[PDB]
RNA sequence: AGAGUUAAAUUAUAACUAAGCUGUAAAAAGCCCUAGUUAAAAUAAAAUAACCCACGAAAGUGACUCUAAUAAUCCUGACACACGAUAGCUAGGACCCAAACUGGGAUUAGAUACCCCACUAUGCCUAGCCCUAAACCCAAAUAGUUACAUAACAAAACUA
RNA sequence: GUUUACCAAAAACAUCACCUCUAGCAUUACUAGUAUUAGAGGCAAUGCCUGCCCAGUGACACCAGUUUAACGGCCGCGGUAUU
């Protein structure tokens, strides 16, 4: 997780001329400790950008979206931690998160090396839509583990069969 | 209007509500009882997989549990 | 300013005033908060007798502090001040200087609503 | 969604005075450990502002302060996922007030109703369920037009 | 699981669970513990529930009044829809 210190000058003051000779009050002010989540989110999107994106000018691309949508989903997964019960808060969560892989699965269709790249920088693993949506229920989950050990239980008794036939026609071609 | 309607299906309703009151236990046995043939369905239907694949006895480590007559 | 107390004093004697002060102010420090202002607003009397600390207080002085705090002590000093005796009442807004003052524009004539039913003849 | 606070009223609680108080079209029952005034914690709810029409996807939300925060460089789209008013269930807590049920008192031929009194579940907090409404603005979503043109009423007729 | 060693091993007792009451506390039990605790009891896991009553006798209140998951009780007579 990134560590932003409370010291970081926050960009609203970080790019103006003669920042660092002025007293360390007015620093501090000025810095991310006087500072509101809003600032943090600020400094965190532009460190992803800067980092991930080679071209940060371009926002309106499929790469500077899916990581500005990126901090958003990571600052309402550190909200909801603390409050286990905002409904709404969870709702906007799990939409943001459709929204990025919707997303990621236009960009892994239009460009595909962009795509790559992003995804190992930012962590997110890309899985295919499973066909066929259902509500896995109790007896479908108990039969297809009956079915599982079945088919893996008929395979072992075949090997071993063939094995045995194996050892006898081995003893048997010798004498 | 549809007021006529409405009244229809509201002493139907209330007649339904009724009847289920007056026989309750009675559905409950019969509720208890489906279960118990719709377990037992399950529970064949189970056995005639494996008794179709080849394999005498049922896989080890399967108990088959049930699925229908949990608890409240 | 960011942050401004709106602190109500006991009613008391000067020095004790001034101690209540020192040692608030001194809180407020502790928790990483510099202070810009502070300013009395006078002794007056209460609006309603306010009950607090097991005592019926009639009158009260009124101070208020401004000053730049992180978002997570707000509480803690909220916490810090209710438990104090010399206290009344306690609390903790955001400045209103913080809020830039917009254009009020006035009052825009509103026509009245039409179209709202069909022209068929009554 | 969390944390903190209470202006009005009411009440557990004390003091003075007085005998009724409450109750309805009229009565009866009930309480006379009653009623009025002066002080009074805890719980519940949040007068005017609101002739305002905002927020949220909907349900829903308007006593105050603080923190987090209201997706999509924005088409439609499920049986997939997440929510989902009141009521009800489970465990723990609170209980001023209201009240299903119940027990009395009225009225009635009958009244297991409307009327009055007392009280319970419940409405209140945490967690877990339940997933239903005239969940209706009975008018699907997305971008539009005022061309042709009144079954009737109602919120006018229509395009892709 | 236990019980009438020596005619009766159980449908009896106990039992987890569920309900009541009795107790705000120190040097031998309870207990070197403190009400989510410890005793005096009822019925028996779990699931659906446990409907009415303080008229009598008890127990709290030293009188009213409260108690039935306290001891216990929860109706007659006569005619009627077409036999
Ligand atoms: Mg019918
Ligand atoms: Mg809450
Ligand atoms: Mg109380
Ligand atoms: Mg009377
Ligand atoms: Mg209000
Ligand atoms: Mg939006
Ligand atoms: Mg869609
Ligand atoms: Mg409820
Ligand atoms: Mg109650
Ligand atoms: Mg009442
Ligand atoms: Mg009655
Ligand atoms: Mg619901
Ligand atoms: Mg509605
Ligand atoms: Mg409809
Ligand atoms: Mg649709
Ligand atoms: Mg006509
Ligand atoms: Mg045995
Ligand atoms: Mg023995
Ligand atoms: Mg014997
Ligand atoms: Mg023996
Ligand atoms: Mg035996
Ligand atoms: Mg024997
Ligand atoms: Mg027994
Ligand atoms: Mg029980
Ligand atoms: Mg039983
Ligand atoms: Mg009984
Ligand atoms: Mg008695
Ligand atoms: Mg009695």
């Amino acid at each position: 997780q990134d560590d932003p210190p409370p010291s970081m000058l926050l960009l609203d003051y970080q790019n103006v001329p003669g920042i660092h000779k002025v007293d360390d009050v007015v620093k501090r002010l000025l810095s991310l400790e006087m500072a509101n989540q809003k600032e943090k989110l600020k400094i965190k999107k532009m460190q992803l950008m800067n980092k991930v994106l080679e071209n940060p000018e371009d926002t309106s691309s499929l790469e500077a979206r899916i990581v500005a949508l990126t901090v958003k989903i990571r600052n309402y997964e550190e909200h909801m931690q603390k409050h286990r019960k905002d409904k709404a808060h969870k709702r906007f969560l799990l939409m943001s998160i459709d929204q990025r892989k919707k997303m990621l699965k236009n960009l892994r269709e239009t460009n595909y090396a962009v795509f790559e790249k992003i995804c190992k920088e930012l962590g997110i693993e890309y899985t295919f839509p499973p066909p066929y949506h259902r509500k896995a229920h109790r007896r479908w989950v108990t039969k297809k583990a009956l079915c599982t050990q079945v088919f893996r239980e008929v395979q072992k008794l075949k090997k071993q069969k063939r094995a045995l036939r194996a050892a006898a026609v081995a003893a048997h071609k010798q004498g | 209007k549809n007021i006529l309607k409405i009244r229809r299906r509201k002493m139907n309703h209330h007649k339904y509500r009724k009847l289920v009151k007056r026989t309750r236990f009675l559905r409950r046995k019969v509720r208890e009882g489906r279960l118990r043939q719709k377990q037992v369905k399950f529970e064949r239907d189970l056995k005639r997989i494996w008794q179709k694949a080849g394999l005498k006895e049922a896989p080890a480590g399967w108990q088959t549990p049930k699925i229908y007559l949990k608890n409240q | 300013p960011r942050y401004e107390l709106a602190l109500i004093l006991k009613a008391m004697q000067r020095p004790e005033t001034a101690a209540a002060l020192k040692r608030t102010l001194e809180a407020l420090m502790d928790r990483g908060a510099v202070v810009r202002n502070l300013e009395n607003l006078g002794e007056r009397m209460l609006p309603y007798k306010i009950s607090a600390h097991n005592q019926r207080h009639s009158r009260g002085g009124y101070f208020l502090v401004d000053f730049y705090a992180p978002a997570t002590t707000v509480e803690s000093m909220m916490e810090h001040l209710s438990r104090d005796i010399d206290v009344i009442r306690p609390n903790i807004v955001k400045h209103p200087l913080t809020q830039e003052v917009k254009e009020c524009e006035g009052i825009v004539p509103v026509p009245l609503e039409e179209k709202l039913y069909s022209t068929k003849k009554r």
